[PDB]
């Protein structure tokens, strides 16, 4: 006999636990992707061309 | 040994695997905020009094 | 700590250099226990320092 | 006795059984560990006291620049790989895939003695002779061609010894991979063999397609001392010396660590009673590893000038590497649940401590990936702490592993589990108290290979001398046990 | 190494008994997997001491007259051997 | 174990043994006969262990030898052979793990202390006085050892 | 408590970043492990037919990406970030590294006897908030120009001519090494500079 | 009569097992002694003799042993290790090449004659040509191993049809 063939052993998640996965995954990879990748403000840049200074 | 725990495939995954993932889902959540406000001191601000 | 260029005879230095003992620019930031540090490190826990960085544009 | 004796000696030389060869092996495995040991210890005690209190002389720091490159080539050469793939690779494979003997049964042979012939040259090269080799294990030129202190001819014999260990590592490799395509009994496919025979063979590829590399490079290195060409000189390029060596270099650390994973796969099959948690999943995995390893070279020469593109792309390979390794460590944490593992066997908690150290291990190394990270980590002491807390918490507890569990099928007698307790728990809490600091205190910018360092960073050696004294009292533990499992009882008595 | 079967004490004014012998011991360390230990407490025996007591124990605790074996030394206590089965 | 010698020649293909009464082992260069003994692995072990033994007694001196050498042999050897060509590295080494050896030390100092919390940092240390000293086993620092000038 | 750079300030904190990361995966791991090691030494939870879960060995193989794609892009953009500053300099610098002291424009410098291993007879000194080239070589053998609170480590290797931007902000004296192995006075060849 | 095995190659003790690292070591220390001394410790031709005569023994015993003990098992064994073989060579082939190739596909160099235009007749081409090569001798020796090559392929053929 083939044992761990698909039509054997299928155990269907609960719904509560596959919300709080999600939700929790879904939240954790926005979460860094937001704050590594977007809120980086030390790449910081002043635009002001009187702050030159020639002798 | 007698008192031994025996589970079948189902019942194992079902009562033992899927919380455990929750769980850990859960602490995953929950390290990420506190440990960059633990450092940056700030949630979604990068560096405190810097920025 | 500071670098004792006095106590070192015949040392080039610039023409455009503040040779005041007590400069900012004879400090030592690093390598030497301090007690106050000057240098945000790598190793440095600003919430240890509470954060009391200095801000973006200056610096 | 005469008979008695040139017999003996007939046994043990003329031989091309594969359990000889592989005890063989082993033996010269151990005994290479503790001589690697004695001068790690060496090094040690050179670190924890102030003012070169061991060379007493700034001109004889090459002393302890010998210490370190024999450590290092000692403990990689001649420690691990003989133990790892040579003691259990011949013992086992032909066991475990139902043959008599592996193909080419004369080319066994011929790698183990080539191993000795190696191990004798760089034993009286760098013991017996003067003024040894001093140029860190990785024999940059022009430090390790033209310097001052690297003179000698012994150079050039530990050079030769290299040479060797390459001739050994290749024949054994060549014989292992055919000994496992075609010796196969009736039934078992190729990729049904058992997971410690799938990864010597990735093992043994991973040692065809690089030594011949490096045999180019140690040549470079030969003609240059000798005939006095410029390939390495300022006229040359050392780092086209350094791309071929570490296009050797990284190969060899996956051949390293492979067979532990294999070895450690079949232990675990043996004492928790329960397959491995997707056994393919952890074959692909182990042969993801080792292809992605022949991509990554260069990430050892962040800082020596790269183009910005390769360094950004070194940094990639680098990442793509450390995917699957991640799929393995989940796939045995899932392994082990479920099981019936036995609640106090060394072999279980030298698992443990294995799986947590690896980890770890691979964590901090995967931080040192980053080319722009890696600008203030090149060269401290957080590159030792990886590769320490790697190759001397993963790899020693996987050899752990299958020391505790081999011992009583090769020798028939049971082994003192609290003894052995013992010795991995203070092997355990003496190593971490070693290497752990110095992770802080690469971030904080002490460089490697340094007798004497600043006063700035004197807490990471005061744990580094606990740690070593931890070290010695169970070293000795070990070799004290081992000794107690061959002698029989010395008290006896009526109660 | 050869010393004696077990016995059993008796002692007479207290009427009580008690199996004994001699217990072999060495200090602890690694076993061997190919030897299961014969019988050392009764050497060279097929271990029907053990069989010969268990039978003998309701003969024992029921009241023996015992005045036809060997004492031990100077106390109240006789020697009865576990060679045979004991009937009296 | 013993030879098969008998059944060899007594065998099916006796003129295949004929080279066994020239100068040749039979163990080893022999062509094995279908009732051959048994040939394991460790001997010693193997013959021991079934009787409960362990391989090697301590009380007879040529077994504590051997074992001896087996475990500690090399080790010994590469030891000596290290302090025969390097008499002075063990010299100072034996000099500084008695406390012979002190690099600048003086008398009645008091030096600093720290254990871990990363590098040096004045509100974590501590100063510690020399005990051996303060209880009296040390009055004065040799100066004859050997002093790294230079550093 | 200033950074002394910018380059320093955006390593430093991709570093934290990936800290966050990995603390949050081991935190993870961690309850995970303890709850099955507690199950698994009370002789609990036994299951010899759990040996293979499809889903379960996808999404973790699946996951490890994409949080690993997110640290490469970030780690790429600091490279660059350290290469920009090439080309907007007026000062150049050129730094030789001698067996065991160093060269600044033909001037050597020392290990001195005031301070123990990290101070130098002879600094070099470069102007704060002014972008300077350094070009860096060897004549005898590999060293490496270290100052990595600056975020500069560049080798100097022998025929090789180096090429690095240094910029500083903090006025003050950066102590560095030469964090590559070349002989035996290695440990004793500091490098000091100064920003005024 | 006789007991018939398994197929595999049973393997048989021999002194080869340690005459070729022997012989290694034998050829190292030979070479530090020329080396360190500028002169032989023995004869480089009885050294080559002495080397020439330990490896006659593997003709023999294959010559013995396939007599003997052959099948096909055996000989795809055989013929698998002969790929891995030609495949480390040319692999060391490889190696010796990006040794050789590197410093010239970088083409800037430093150079001490002059190879820019316009100054000389004969400096632009100088840089980019190494006239001493023997070129048509190389042209030759080529040819002749071509000839040998197709040669050596039909008979091959021609014997195995
Ligand atoms: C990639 C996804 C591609 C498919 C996209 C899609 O919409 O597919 C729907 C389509 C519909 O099929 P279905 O949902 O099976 O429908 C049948 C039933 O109606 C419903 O049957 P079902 O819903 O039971 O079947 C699917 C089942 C499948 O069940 C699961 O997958 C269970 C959860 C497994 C998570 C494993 C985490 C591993 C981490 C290590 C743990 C220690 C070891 O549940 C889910 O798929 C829901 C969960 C989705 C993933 C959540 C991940 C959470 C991770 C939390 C742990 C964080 C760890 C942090 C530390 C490590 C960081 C690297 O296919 C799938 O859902 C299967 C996709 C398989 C891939
Ligand atoms: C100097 C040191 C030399 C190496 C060590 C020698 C130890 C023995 C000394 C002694 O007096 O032995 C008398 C003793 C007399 O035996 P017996 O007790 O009267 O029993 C009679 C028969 O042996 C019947 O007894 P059996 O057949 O049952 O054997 C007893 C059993 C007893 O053994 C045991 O119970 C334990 C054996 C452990 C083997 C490894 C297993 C896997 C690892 C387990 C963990 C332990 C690691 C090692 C210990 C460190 C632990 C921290 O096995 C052995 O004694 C030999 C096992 C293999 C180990 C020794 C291999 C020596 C030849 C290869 C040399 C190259 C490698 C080494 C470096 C040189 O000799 C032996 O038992 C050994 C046989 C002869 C060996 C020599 C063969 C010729 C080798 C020529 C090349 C030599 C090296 C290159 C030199 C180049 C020019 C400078
Ligand atoms: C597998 C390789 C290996 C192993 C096991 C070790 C083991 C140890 N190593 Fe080292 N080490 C290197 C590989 C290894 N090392 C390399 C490659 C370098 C770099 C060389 C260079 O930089 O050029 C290096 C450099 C290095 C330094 C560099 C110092 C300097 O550069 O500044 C130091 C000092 O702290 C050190 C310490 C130790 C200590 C204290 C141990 C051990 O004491 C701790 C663990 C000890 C064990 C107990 C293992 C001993 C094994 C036996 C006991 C055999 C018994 C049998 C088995 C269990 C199978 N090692
Ligand atoms: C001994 C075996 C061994 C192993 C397995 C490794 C594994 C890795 N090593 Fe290293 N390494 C050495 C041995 C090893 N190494 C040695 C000996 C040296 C020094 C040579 C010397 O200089 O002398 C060295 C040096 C070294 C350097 C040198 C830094 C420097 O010199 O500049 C770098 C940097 O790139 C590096 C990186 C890595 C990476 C990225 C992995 C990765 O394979 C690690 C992957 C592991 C995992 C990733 C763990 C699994 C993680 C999880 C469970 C999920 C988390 C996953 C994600 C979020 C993606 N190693
Ligand atoms: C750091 C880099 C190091 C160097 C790397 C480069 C490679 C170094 C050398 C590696 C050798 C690998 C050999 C692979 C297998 C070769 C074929 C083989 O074994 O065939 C089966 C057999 C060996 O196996 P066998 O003898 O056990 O045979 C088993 C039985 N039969 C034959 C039925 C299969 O080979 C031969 O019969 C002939 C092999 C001869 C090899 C050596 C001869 C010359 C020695 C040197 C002479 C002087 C040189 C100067
Ligand atoms: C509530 C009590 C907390 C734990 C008590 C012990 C630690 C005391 C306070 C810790 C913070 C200050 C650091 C000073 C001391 C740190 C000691 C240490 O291990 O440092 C290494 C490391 C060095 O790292 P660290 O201290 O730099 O940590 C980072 C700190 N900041 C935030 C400032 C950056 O210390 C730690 O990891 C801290 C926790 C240590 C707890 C150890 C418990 C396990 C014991 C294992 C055996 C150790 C044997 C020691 C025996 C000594 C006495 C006999
Ligand atoms: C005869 C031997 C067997 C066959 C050999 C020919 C085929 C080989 C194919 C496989 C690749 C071989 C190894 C790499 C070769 C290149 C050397 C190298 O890495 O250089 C580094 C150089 C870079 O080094 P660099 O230019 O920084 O350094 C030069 C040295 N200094 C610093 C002193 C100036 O090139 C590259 O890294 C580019 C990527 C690899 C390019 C491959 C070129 C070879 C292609 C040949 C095709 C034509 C062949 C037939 C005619
Ligand atoms: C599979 C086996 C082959 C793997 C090839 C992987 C290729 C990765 C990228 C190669 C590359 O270019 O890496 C960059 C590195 C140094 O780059 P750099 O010299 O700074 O840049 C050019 C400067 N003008 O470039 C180099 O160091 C040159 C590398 C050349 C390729 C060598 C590949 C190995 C050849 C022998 C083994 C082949 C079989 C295994
Ligand atoms: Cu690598
Ligand atoms: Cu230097
Ligand atoms: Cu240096
Ligand atoms: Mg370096």
């Amino acid at each position: 006999y083939f044992t761990r063939v698909h039509k054997y052993n299928h155990v269907p998640v609960p719904f509560i636990l596959n919300v709080g996965m999600s939700i929790s995954i879904v939240t954790s990879f926005v979460y860094f992707t937001y704050t590594s990748l977007w809120v980086r403000p030390e790449y910081d840049r002043v635009v002001d061309p009187s702050k030159a200074y020639v002798n | 040994g007698g008192d031994a725990e025996i589970l079948s495939y189902t019942e194992y995954v079902s009562t033992v695997v899927y919380p455990t993932i929750f769980y850990m889902a859960i602490t995953f959540v929950v390290s990420l905020f506190l440990m960059y406000y633990y450092i940056y001191g700030t949630f979604f601000s990068s560096t405190r009094n810097r920025f | 700590p500071r670098f004792p260029f006095q106590e070192i005879p015949e040392i080039y230095l610039p023409s455009d250099i503040d040779r005041d003992p007590n400069a900012d620019c004879w400090r030592i930031l690093n390598q030497v226990p301090r007690k106050e540090k000057l240098l945000v490190e790598i190793t440095d826990p600003l919430r240890n320092f509470d954060f009391k960085v200095a801000k973006i544009k200056e610096n | 006795m005469i008979n008695n004796i040139m017999h003996m000696i007939n046994k043990y030389t003329l031989t091309t059984s594969h359990k000889i060869i592989g005890i063989l092996y082993g033996y010269m495995g151990y005994i290479a560990g503790i001589l690697g040991y004695i001068i790690s210890m060496l090094i040690r005690m050179e670190l924890n006291t102030q003012g070169l209190a061991i060379v007493r002389k700034v001109k004889e720091v090459t002393i302890y620049n010998n210490w370190i490159t024999i450590h290092g080539l000692i403990m990689l050469f001649v420690f691990i790989m003989p133990v790892g793939i040579g003691f259990y690779g011949n013992y086992l494979i032909p066991m475990l895939i139902g043959t008599s003997e592996l193909s080419m049964p004369r080319m066994n042979g011929i790698s183990f003695w080539m191993l000795i012939v190696g191990v004798v040259i760089f034993v009286i090269s760098n013991v017996l002779m003067s003024k040894p080799i001093s140029s860190g294990w990785t024999l940059y030129p022009p430090l390790s061609t033209r310097d001052a202190d690297n003179i000698g001819v012994n150079i050039d014999l530990s050079l030769l010894v290299v040479h060797v260990l390459g001739i050994s590592s290749t024949i054994g490799s060549v014989n292992y991979i055919t000994t496992n395509k075609y010796n196969r009994h009736v039934g078992l496919t190729f990729m049904n063999i058992n997971i410690y025979n799938f990864s010597i063979i990735v093992t043994s590829i991973l040692l065809i397609g690089s030594l011949p590399i490096l045999g180019v490079a140690i040549t470079g290195l030969l003609l240059d001392r000798n005939i006095n060409s410029t390939i390495y000189d300022v006229i040359g390029d050392p780092v086209l010396y350094q791309h071929l060596f570490w296009f050797f270099g990284h190969p060899e650390v996956y051949v390293i660590i492979l067979p532990v994973f294999g070895l450690t796969s079949l232990i675990l099959t043996s004492i928790i009673h329960k397959d491995i948690f997707g056994r393919e999943g952890m074959m692909y995995c182990i042969i993801s590893i080792g292809v992605v390893g022949y991509f990554v070279w260069a990430h050892h020469m962040f800082t020596v000038g790269l183009d910005i593109d390769s360094r950004s792309y070194f940094s990639i390979a680098t990442s793509i590497i450390s995917i699957p390794t991640s799929v393995k460590m989940f796939s045995y944490i899932n392994t082990w649940a479920s099981g019936r593992g036995f609640r106090g066997n060394n072999s279980s908690w030298s698992f443990f401590s294995f799986l947590i150290c690896f980890c770890f291990g691979g964590f901090t190394g995967l931080l040192l990936s980053s080319g722009s990270l890696d600008i203030m980590l090149h060269d401290t002491y957080f590159v030792v702490g990886h590769f320490h807390t790697v190759l001397s918490l993963a790899a020693t507890f996987g050899l752990l592993i299958a020391h505790y569990f081999f011992l009583p099928i090769i020798f028939s007698y049971s082994i003192f589990e609290s003894f052995s307790f013992y010795h991995t728990f203070l092997l355990l809490v003496g190593a971490l108290l070693v290497f752990y600091p110095m992770h802080l205190a690469g971030l904080s910018g002490m460089a490697r290979r340094v007798p004497e360092y600043a006063d700035i960073f004197i807490p990471f050696m005061t744990v580094g001398f606990h740690g070593t004294f931890l070290l010695i009292f169970s070293t000795l533990t070990f070799i004290r046990s081992y000794f107690q499992f061959l002698s029989h009882i010395n008290h006896s008595n009526y109660l | 190494m050869n010393h004696e079967r077990p016995w059993v004490f008796l002692n007479k004014v207290t009427g009580k008994w008690g199996a004994c012998g001699w217990q072999p011991f060495w200090k602890a360390t690694s076993q061997s997997l190919n030897y299961i230990p014969d019988n050392f407490i009764a050497l060279r025996t097929n271990g029907s001491w053990v069989r010969n007591l268990w039978q003998s124990s309701k003969v024992l605790d029921r009241g023996l007259n015992a005045s036809g074996y060997p004492t031990v030394g100077t106390t109240d206590w006789v020697r009865i051997p576990l060679d045979a089965p004991l009937e009296a | 174990h013993g030879s098969n010698l008998y059944n060899r020649v007594h065998g099916n293909l006796p003129q295949l043994y004929v080279e066994q009464l020239y100068n040749t082992d039979e163990i080893l260069d022999t062509v094995p006969h279908s009732s051959d003994p048994v040939h394991h692995m460790f001997p010693k072990c193997a013959a021991a262990s079934p009787l409960g033994f362990r391989p090697y007694d301590n009380n007879k001196l040529w077994d504590a030898f051997v074992l001896w050498a087996i475990v500690y042999g090399v080790t010994t050897i590469f030891c000596v052979l290290h302090i025969l060509k390097y008499p002075q590295i063990w010299k100072h080494l034996f000099e500084t793990l008695t406390f012979q050896y002190t690099y600048q030390r003086e008398i009645g100092e008091e030096y600093v202390w720290q254990y871990g919390g990363g590098g040096l940092n004045p509100a974590k240390w501590r100063f510690v006085k020399s005990p051996l000293e303060e209880l009296g086993l040390v009055t004065e620092y040799r100066s004859d050892l050997d002093y790294p000038d230079d550093l | 408590m200033r950074y002394g750079n910018r380059e320093i300030e955006s390593i430093i904190l991709f570093f934290d970043q990936t800290i966050i990361l990995y603390t949050s995966i081991i935190n993870a791991l961690i309850v995970g492990i303890i709850i099955i090691i507690r199950k698994w030494y009370n002789r609990k939870g036994i299951c010899n037919q759990y040996i293979y879960h499809i889903k379960i060995e996808v999404i973790w193989t699946i996951l490890p990406i994409i949080f690993l794609i997110v640290i490469v892009l970030h780690s790429v953009t600091v490279i660059y970030n350290l290469e920009i500053n090439k080309g907007t300099n007026n000062k150049y610098i050129n730094v030789i590294g001698n067996q065991w002291y160093w060269i600044y424009n033909n001037i050597e410098s020392r290990i001195s006897s005031l301070g123990r291993i990290i101070l130098v007879d002879q600094p070099l000194f470069i102007k704060a908030n002014n972008n300077t080239h350094l070009i860096i070589s060897s004549l005898d053998v590999i060293h490496s120009f270290a100052l990595p609170t600056l975020g500069i480590k560049v080798d100097a290797i022998p025929g090789r001519i180096n090429n690095i931007s240094i910029n500083g902000l903090t006025q003050g004296l950066y102590v560095g090494y030469c964090s590559e192995l070349c002989g035996s006075g290695h440990a004793f060849m500091p490098i000091n500079l100064i920003v005024y | 009569m006789i007991l018939n095995t398994n197929i595999n190659y049973g393997g048989r003790n021999s002194r080869l097992c340690y005459l070729i690292p022997l012989m290694v070591h034998t050829i190292f220390l030979y070479l530090a002694y020329l080396i360190y001394y500028n002169i032989n410790l023995i004869n480089i031709y009885l050294l080559l003799i002495i080397i020439i005569f330990i490896n006659i023994e593997w003709p023999l015993v294959i010559i013995y042993e396939y007599i003997y003990l052959t099948n096909y098992n055996i000989q795809n064994n055989l013929l698998y290790n002969i790929a891995t073989f030609i495949f480390l060579e040319i692999l060391l082939f490889i190696g010796f090449y990006w040794l050789y190739i590197n410093n010239i596909i970088h083409y800037p160099n430093n150079l001490p004659y002059n190879n820019n235009i316009a100054v000389n007749l004969l400096d632009h081409l100088n840089h980019n040509n190494n006239t001493d090569i023997c070129l048509y001798i190389i042209l030759h020796n080529l040819l002749l191993l071509l000839y040998v090559t197709l040669i050596l392929q039909l008979v091959h053929r021609y014997v195995q049809l």
